């Protein structure tokens, strides 16, 4: 719930109800940025979470963070490009754009039709 | 299918095709006339198929469209049948033939843009004389 124009490396405006120690915006579900000094995560307003390298805490430890399974954007400008619309499929997408270029196994586009 | 979107494009297969065709009309030309090797021009059926020169006018009258100018091969290629045969008034028609085409090639460009040349990939060993 951060202030309008809060750096996107930046903390949250008020801290954890729980233990009472502040927290970043941004937040992983997984990675190395699960840190825990002792029994407690970590009061992070001691170190540097601006920094380049600052890894932000997640919830479960791991050498590398993860992929996520949700979906993805597609954006499209130029001709046919509103072929490319709604929820789909992820192997869809070539398929507009050879169907659009005259190339591959659909040559439609390029008929005498109209 | 790979022409462009809005270009004609035929397919001729008999000789009639090819003079009902409107050379302002027909972007792409294909005509496939015999199965395999044409006629010879001493056999060759007047109506279903075409002779060299008909194919040659039609040819330079599509390929006179585009205002960079064009590049044509003609191959008078039956001439080496008729001497592999060994049948000589059929490989001497077939020059004649390649010869009235090369006439029509020249009332329908001029000189002073192009170029045209007349050759042979090679000779056989025909002779005359006595
Ligand atoms: C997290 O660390 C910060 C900074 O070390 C703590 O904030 C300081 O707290 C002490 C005493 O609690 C105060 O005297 C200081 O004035 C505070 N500010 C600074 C800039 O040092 C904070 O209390 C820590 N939180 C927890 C839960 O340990
Ligand atoms: C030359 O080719 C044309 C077209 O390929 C032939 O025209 C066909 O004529 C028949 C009737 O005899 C029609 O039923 C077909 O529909 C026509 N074809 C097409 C593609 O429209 C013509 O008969 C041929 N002429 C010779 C002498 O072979
Ligand atoms: C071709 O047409 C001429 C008409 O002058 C005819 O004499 C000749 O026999 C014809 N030959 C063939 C093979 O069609
Ligand atoms: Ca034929
Ligand atoms: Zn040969």
């Amino acid at each position: 719930y951060t202030p309008r124009g809060n750096s996107i490396f930046g903390l949250a405006p008020m801290l954890s109800d729980t233990d009472k120690k502040p927290f970043t915006a941004i937040l992983y579900g997984n990675g190395p940025g699960y840190k825990v000094v002792g029994g407690e995560r970590e009061n992070v307003s001691m170190v540097d979470y601006a920094h380049n390298n600052y890894q932000a805490q997640s919830a479960v430890p791991l050498r590398h963070e993860t992929h996520g399974g949700e979906d993805v954007a597609v954006f499209s400008k130029g001709p046919m490009a509103h072929l490319l619309h709604g929820v789909h499929e992820q192997n869809y997408v070539p398929h507009v754009m050879a169907y659009a270029a005259c190339i591959g196994a659909n040559l439609g586009h390029c008929a005498p039709a109209a | 299918s790979f022409k462009p979107r809005y270009k004609h494009s035929h397919f001729i297969w008999n000789r009639t095709e090819l003079l009902t065709l409107d050379p302002h009309n027909v972007d792409y030309l294909l005509g496939l006339f015999e199965p395999g090797d044409m006629q010879y021009e001493l056999n060759r059926n007047n109506v279903t198929d075409p002779s060299l020169s008909e194919m040659v006018v039609v040819a330079i009258q599509i390929l006179r469209k585009n205002p960079k100018g064009f590049f044509l091969l003609v191959e008078g290629g039956r001439i080496d049948h008729g001497h592999h045969e060994g049948k000589a008034k059929q490989a001497l028609h077939e020059a004649v033939e390649m010869d009235r085409a090369i006439g029509q090639a020249g009332s329908l460009t001029s000189s002073e843009d192009t170029l045209t040349v007349v050759t042979a990939d090679h000779s056989h060993v025909f002779t005359f004389g006595g």
